[PDB]
């Protein structure tokens, strides 16, 4: 007889912040909602706790396979497809042109990280909690944490090199 | 093991029996340190490639004008001003973005006397009445002269040429 | 991008065993930290699709008059008569590039219709606007004027364009059809996409076949240890099996993270090539093609992009 | 002073300062964020 | 499920985003006990 | 580029011991994956040239 | 050696390329058993 395992999958919670509201949306990922026991079936899984609409807007919380979600308005969680922007085509001919007559000067910020927090972990105090019986069998493992001390120094010599 | 405190292992069990619980605390804490330093060295590699991207942004956007598109900001890059930040550099990118436009008519060349006149700088534009020369990023109409154009071939081989005259500035200067 | 995978410590480590989950709490949070790294690479590949495909948000469309000076652009544009929005090259691009142990495959955010709608919007802005739609608002520029500026970026005067307009467009349309004959015949030309899907497939089957190994125990079956042996003498065989299954799970997250570092450097090279070869004219030498670069036409691909770089040789 | 500790089996190494927190009358010892020994009441005198 | 986000993240404040808490699995209800049939018998009637 | 290297699973772990080699089969194909990672390194060092 | 490439790759079809199968080593044939020389002997003939 064909042995199939019964229906299982991941459970994710789609929710806004606690200072805004408290409603959730349970997503049974990989599970159809005919086999689970105001509902909508997606490709990633059937969604419980969201009102599906036909219009598409700019969303914030992604779900999967094009379906996205946001908290809008007497307020509940809605779900729709991900909008790819406003459609505005440009005309074309063989003898016309479009010349700009004005401009604008804007400042756009760009943030790139360079360095990080240099740490250093010793083998005597982290492994042994001020223990003398721990240190005698620490020498039997050879040179594990001597190589981790060279790796943590090799990270920290690159951090002031990056500056 | 039975406990996490290493003093509770040694002071309660036999020293042949406490040692097998000790190495579970030794190899358990060394494996948590080994997944920390491999996640550290993976994070040290992506923080090097972003700092090398920031050093490329310090060399091209700050020390000069880079001709790249969408590297020193969205649009035509003019200048950049870096600012200090904890664990990174925040760049203020000044860009050139056109806002308002207007539609016109165009032609690639001008047939003056049987020969084709190609534009040297700018493109040929028209407002419906006369034909002018302006650039591609801003509107500034100029009259079509021989200094702004250059002759290349006849009018029978190019596609889209219209008939117009070219103002030669040496011709009114002989009687003036 | 790559394949988004997610694995849990409840089903991959414990084969429906209640005593295995009780001994998993004694080890702390080993499977919690690799769960945070697996969703870190899940949102990284979704950010890699937005960094490469989603350069502009304005969706452009092609005019119905398909006359750009004798230029046949019907092969790189998607067919509206087909139910799938794919191109004539892209029908051959998706054709050549081709369980219950807790391993799941997450779908991406942008689908294949949403990637090709982003691809056709960048392709329509290339032929109708050129280099101006990647620097703000799109302008109406004809196709004869777009080749005048792209020749001027490599020091070539505009006299060879209009005097040889029939010879240039016949050379382009024959070279576009030579791409479709080579991609339909040679399946090994897409090997840079093939090692992305094969290394993800060979990482998954080694997670399954390591469960058959014992890691120093007398059996790999969790039911055979608990039902047959004495329960203080059985539990030392569980700690051999829960350590060997965790170290192979700690192997899989570390090889995927350096593969995530390799797929981040190529997507940053792709987003540079989406902004320099497509959104403008690149003045570099051997970056957007071998020789003097004129223009580029990007195409959609499974976990990647396909660039059609034209060159002046 | 850096001395050794022996408080009904709870061994350690460190100094002893006066605690300013509130404590329980049945409490033997407290634990920090690392879940180890950081505050010990005396079994004879009662100084936490 | 809002408290299941707090139970996994170990925080009393949940920010705006998508979080995975646990996994759903159908529990077993019955237990099938099988055996071979009443064929291949032994002649116990020859002595009993 | 860097120095291309390879390691043997049977020789580095077991110093000519026949009772060590059959006890590596209970660990499975794990030491093949450290062998397959270093041989994949030795291809791309030739590609970088 | 063509069938040696099939066993390590877990496939019945081997493509074009260079593949590593196993390692060669010369097996030992003899065994040299050595002992120290008979000297520094002890006077056992004084009672025997």
């Amino acid at each position: 007889l064909d042995i199939t395992p019964c229906s299982f999958g991941g459970v994710s919670v789609i929710t806004p912040g606690t200072n805004t509201s408290n409603q959730v949306a349970v997503l049974y990922q990989g599970v159809n909602c005919t086999e689970v026991p105001n509902v909508f079936q997606t490709r990633a899984g059937c969604l419980i706790g969201a009102e599906y609409v036909n219009n598409s807007y700019e969303c914030d919380i992604p779900i999967g396979a094009g379906i996205c979600a946001s908290y809008q308005t007497s307020q509940s969680i809605i779900a729709y497809t991900m909008s790819l922007g406003a459609e505005n085509s440009v005309a074309y001919s063989n003898n016309s042109i479009a010349i700009p007559t004005n401009f604008t000067i804007s400042v756009t910020t760009e943030i790139l990280p360079v360095s990080m927090t240099k740490t250093s972990v010793d083998c005597t105090m982290y492994i042994c909690g001020d223990s003398t019986e721990c240190s005698n069998l620490l020498l039997q493992y050879g040179s594990f944490c001597t190589q981790l001390k060279r790796a943590l120094t090799g990270i920290a010599v690159e951090q002031d090199k990056n500056t | 093991a039975i406990s996490s405190v290493l003093n509770d292992i040694f002071s309660r069990l036999d020293p042949p029996e406490a040692e097998v619980q000790i190495d579970r605390l030794i190899t358990g804490r060394l494996q948590s340190l080994q997944t920390y330093v491999t996640q550290q060295l993976i994070r040290a590699a992506e923080i090097r490639a972003s700092a090398n991207l920031a050093a490329t942004k310090m060399s091209e956007c700050v020390l000069g004008q880079s001709k790249r598109v969408d590297f020193c900001g969205k649009g035509y890059h003019l200048m950049s001003f870096p600012q200090s930040a904890p664990h990174g550099v925040v760049f203020l990118h000044v860009t050139y973005v056109p806002a308002q436009e207007k539609n016109f008519t165009t032609a690639p060349a001008i047939c003056h006397d049987g020969k084709a006149h190609f534009p040297r700088e700018g493109v040929f534009v028209s407002n419906g009445t006369h034909w002018f020369v302006t650039q591609r990023n801003f509107y500034e109409p100029q009259i079509i002269t021989t200094d702004n154009t250059f002759v290349s071939g006849n009018c029978d081989v190019v596609i889209g040429i219209v008939n117009n005259t070219v103002y030669d500035p040496l011709q009114p200067e002989l009687d003036s | 991008s790559m394949t988004k995978t997610s694995v849990d410590c409840t089903m991959y480590i414990c084969g429906d065993s209640t005593e295995c989950s009780n001994l998993l709490l004694q080890y702390g949070s080993f499977c919690t930290q690799l769960k945070r790294a697996l969703t870190g690479i899940a949102v990284e590949q979704d950010k890699n699709t937005q960094e490469v495909f989603a350069q502009v948000k304005q969706i452009y469309k092609t005019p119905p008059i398909k006359y750009f000076g004798g230029f046949n652009f019907s092969q790189i544009l998607p067919d509206p008569s087909k139910p799938s929005k794919r191109s004539f090259i892209e029908d051959l691009l998706f054709n050549k590039v081709t369980k219950f142990k807790g391993l799941t495959v997450l779908p991406p955010l942008l689908t294949d219709e949403m990637i090709a709608q982003y691809t056709s919007a960048l392709l329509a802005g290339t032929i109708t606007s050129g280099w101006t739609f990647g620097a703000g608002a799109a302008l109406q520029i004809p196709f004869a004027m777009q080749m005048a500026y792209r020749f001027n970026g490599i020091g070539v005067t505009q006299n060879v364009l209009y005097e040889n307009q029939k010879l240039i467009a016949n050379q382009f349309n024959s070279a576009i059809g030579k791409i479709q004959d080579s991609l339909s015949s040679t399946a090994s030309a897409l090997g840079k996409l093939q090692d992305v899907v094969n290394h993800n497939a060979q990482a998954l089957n080694t997670l399954v076949k390591q469960l058959s190994s014992k890691f120093g125990a007398i059996s790999s079956v969790l039911n055979d240890i608990f039902s047959r042996l004495d329960p203080p003498e059985a539990e030392v065989q569980i700690d051999r099996l829960i350590t060997g299954r965790l170290q192979s799970l700690q192997t899989y997250v570390t090889q995927q993270l350096i593969r995530a570092a390799e797929i981040r450097a190529s997507a940053n090279l792709a987003a540079t090539k989406m902004s320099e070869c497509v959104l403008g004219q690149s003045k570099r030498v051997d970056f957007c093609g071998k020789g003097y670069h004129l223009m580029s036409f990007p195409q959609s691909a499974p976990h990647g992009v396909v660039f059609l770089h034209v060159t002046y040789v | 002073k850096c001395v050794n500790f022996n408080f009904n089996g709870l061994k350690g190494t460190g100094v002893l300062t006066e605690s300013n927190k509130k404590f329980l009358p049945f409490q033997q010892f407290g634990r920090d964020i690392a879940d180890t020994t950081d505050a010990v009441r005396d079994p004879q005198t009662l100084e936490i | 499920p809002l408290s299941e986000t707090k139970c996994t993240l170990k925080s009393f404040t949940v920010e705006k985003g998508i979080y995975q808490t646990s996994n759903f699995r159908v529990q077993p209800t019955e237990s099938i006990v099988r055996f071979p049939n009443i064929t291949n018998l032994c002649p116990f009637d020859e002595v009993f």
